[PDB]
């Protein structure tokens, strides 16, 4: 059943699984009309779909040109990401598809089940923990490549940038899940923890900066810091 | 107007026989059930006044021969038999009625709850749903599982409902997810009505008698199979309009003569809420949501 805290070392075991991420398919600006109505203006999207064990993440980008004439979007959202995973998993040679795919919104479960059918032994699984996937476009380099996409498009990146030379699955997507955190909590603070120190560069090939093993330690401090802080606000507390 | 004498009563039981009932008590001169209405399906059922556990019966039709309840001391139970010799049985029931030792079936004539109730139930059926071919009469209980339970054990003993599952390849066509998931309209006019019961009065017969099973014997998959085929047509948004007049009239009575006592575990929420308020026919069932809300406003 559900994925939590009490079963989380099993996202880091040898059977293949995928996080599915929903939040960033639909995305629109909200705007008044010339008559002084509310109107929406869709924008590009991605379906976020990660292996949390290797950080291969297969980034689908949802092209504004798949909502034109069509009604009930937030509904139709669901269903598109669940054929558009459907078709990457048939896409994959049998023994790279996954055995499980946990889903960062319940809503995401019948669409996904309905559409993977054909797949009896894939486990479809929810999951209690809050994710922060939401945040994937505070990321520079995939929020570049989802807004200058001009049709549909499947971009492949690893999430982890080489940091599985160094530490753990465990490790790094600990660290993910907090450099995600952070810039979903402070979006302008976050980016500026990541660049301040202009000595430090982002490879060509990379997500995220070449931060040396001590760098790493001040950073994850930083954010930790910066969460806390922006925790006391939200609630005076 | 035919009979079903019994050759005693040697334990203290509730007989039912439709939906009527009448206490016996242990070793009282009972020699059975006179006047039952000629062109209509009917339940015999009984619990036990020493084990109020294991409701049972039997679904028959005297148009398909002489039937006979005589007590099993070994097994246990009232069963039912056929008395294949014409002029025995004549002889037997005449001194019976004679004696008036037979309780007569108590229809009113303005009355047509059990018409209404059956309109569409026919034994041969019946007899497919309930396997037991060397028997003109079908057995049915409290435990008895379906063919769908059983998948989810002794297959000779089930209820061969027709399965319905809204998530299998059966109710979804390839490239049509969403479509078929949203709008069950293929799943029930191609795959269910043309493809597998051939008509609607096949569809509304197995509806009735899934409902009949639940309310007497409080069977709990029965239950399920009469929620899953009006959960069906409401979540269709293409149902001829003759099915669903009918449907209306069928929930209309179903609803009428359930015990209001029963209401709590014989009415699933989530189904009827979705059916009368949230479907594509929220508007077509007047009748249905006229009664429900009057007499189960708490369930909604």
């Amino acid at each position: 059943g559900a994925m939590n805290s009490s079963n989380y070392a099993e996202l880091f075991n040898n059977d293949i699984k995928l996080f599915v991420d929903d939040t960033n398919v639909y995305r629109v600006t909200v705007h008044k009309t010339f008559e002084g109505n509310v109107a929406t203006k869709a924008i590009n999207g991605c379906i976020f779909t990660l292996n949390p064990k290797t950080g291969h993440l297969f980034l689908k980008i949802i092209h504004t040109s798949v909502w034109a004439g069509q009604k009930r979007l937030s509904q139709l959202a669901k269903w598109k990401t669940a054929e558009e995973v459907s078709a990457l998993v048939r896409s994959l040679p049998k023994e790279e598809q996954p055995k499980q795919i946990i889903v960062t919104r319940k809503a995401m479960l019948d669409p996904l089940e309905v559409h993977m059918l054909d797949f009896p032994n894939i486990a479809i699984r929810p999951t209690e923990l809050r994710l922060p996937f939401s945040a994937a476009m505070s990321i520079d380099k995939l929020s570049d490549v989802v807004m200058k996409a001009t049709e549909p498009q499947m971009v492949l990146f690893n999430i982890y940038d080489d940091w599985l030379d160094r530490i753990s699955s465990y490790t790094a997507f600990s660290r993910l899940t907090l450099l995600l955190r952070a810039l979903k909590t402070n979006e302008e603070s976050a980016k500026m923890i990541l660049l301040s120190d202009p000595t430090i560069t982002i490879k060509s090939y990379h997500l995220w900066p070449s931060f040396t093993d001590e760098q790493w330690i001040t950073i994850e401090s930083q954010m930790r810091d910066l969460i806390l802080t922006e925790y006391g606000r939200k609630y005076n507390v | 107007m035919n009979t079903v004498p019994f050759t005693s009563a040697p334990i203290e039981v509730t007989i039912g026989i439709d939906q009527y009932s009448f206490n016996v008590k242990e070793n009282q001169p009972f020699h059975g059930i006179k006047d039952i209405p000629i062109g209509h399906v009917h339940v015999i059922h009984f619990q036990h006044a020493d084990n109020s556990s294991m409701r049972y019966g039997y679904w028959f039709d005297c148009r398909m021969g002489n039937f006979y309840i005589q007590y099993d001391p070994k097994d246990g139970l009232y069963k039912m038999m056929e008395e294949r010799d014409g002029a025995k049985f004549e002889n037997i029931v005449h001194n019976f009625k004679e004696r008036q030792m037979m309780v007569s079936y108590p229809k009113i004539d303005e009355d047509d709850t059990w018409y209404n109730l059956t309109e569409f139930v026919q034994m041969d059926k019946i007899r497919k749903i309930v396997r037991k071919d060397e028997n003109q009469f079908s057995y049915v209980d409290s435990s008895m599982t379906t063919v769908q339970e059983n998948e989810l054990s002794d297959p000779a003993h089930s209820l061969n409902y027709t399965v319905i599952n809204f998530k299998s390849r059966e109710a979804i066509r390839p490239g049509h997810e969403m479509e078929d998931f949203l709008d069950k309209s293929y799943y029930l006019n191609t795959v269910m009505l043309q493809g597998i019961f051939k008509n609607s009065s096949n569809y509304f017969g197995e509806l009735q008698f899934a409902f009949l099973n639940a309310m007497f014997f409080g069977n709990y998959g029965s239950s399920l199979q009469w929620h899953a085929m009006i959960e069906l047509i409401c979540s269709s948004a293409t149902v001829p309009k003759h099915m669903l007049d009918k449907l209306d009239e069928i929930l209309y009575y179903q609803i009428k003569t359930l015990p209001e006592q029963y209401s709590d575990i014989l009415l699933n929420e989530r189904v009827w809420n979705i059916c009368l308020y949230s479907s594509f026919q929220k508007n077509s069932l007047h009748n249905t949501e006229k009664i429900m809300e009057n007499k189960y406003p708490e369930l909604l």
